[PDB]
């Protein structure tokens, strides 16, 4: 739920 | 090898850094119609500005920020950067920058902050990293043009200044990334390259990267 990822 | 948005940068590197360095000062309309953070926090479903579709929808503890890509520009390749604040300053930090994040010269279409009402003070995209930029190559064969490299440096520059005139204090910058000692709160990291576990192995993989050494040298 906290993971920066572009998709 | 198999070519890639990466190969594209080793190959032209030089010609990339030079092209890069003769290039006049990049200039970026800033928004002024834009939402506060507090505006931001309550996006929910969906909202609009500048282009921006914006959402604080659920699933992660961002709120979204995506402006349609051109029908020109190439797939994402892994280039990203985080800015880190002090955790207190992230509603005055997003204001400073929200001219510039919803720029119509900006060279980011994709972005993300956290919404700092939805994760745990001592989080990891609480202590720093509350911004994230997406990049993404220009040119339709996926690979970057100088012209945008000088953009987007020049932009994450100007995001690092306005930081510093506003006197923003600094946040604590994630493991998994990078930054010389001239960026106070911009760092890096590939996505494709590099986990979110630090370790100075990965951060020296990093320094190494033709894209982040283009964006500091």
């Amino acid at each position: 739920g906290e993971a920066t990822v572009y998709a | 090898e198999i070519p890639s948005t990466n190969k594209h940068l080793k190959n032209n590197f030089n010609s990339l850094h030079n092209q890069m360095r003769k290039m006049p000062v990049s200039h970026f309309k800033e928004a002024l119609d834009v939402p506060d953070y507090s505006g931001m926090r309550q996006s929910g479903f969906f909202a609009m500005s500048q282009g921006f579709q914006l959402n604080n929808h659920g699933y992660d503890v961002f709120i979204h920020a995506r402006r349609e890509s051109p029908q020109s520009q190439g797939k994402f390749a892994g280039d990203k950067f985080h800015i880190s604040v002090l955790r207190d300053m992230v509603p005055q930090a997003f204001q400073a920058l929200s001219g510039l994040l919803f720029s119509e010269d900006s060279p980011v279409d994709k972005w993300a902050v956290t919404d700092m009402e939805k994760v745990v003070q001592q989080a990891r995209v609480s202590l720093g990293a509350q911004f994230t930029l997406y990049i993404k190559p220009d040119q339709e064969n996926s690979q970057y043009s100088a012209s945008f490299l000088h953009k987007t440096r020049q932009f994450i520059e100007c995001l690092e200044s306005r930081l510093s005139e506003n006197g923003v204090i600094s946040g604590q910058c994630p493991e998994s990334d990078v930054h010389p000692e001239n960026w106070k709160y911009l760092s890096y990291r590939n996505e494709l390259r590099s986990g979110r576990d630090g370790g100075e192995m990965q951060r020296q993989a990093l320094r190494e990267e033709p894209f982040y050494r283009l964006m500091t040298e």
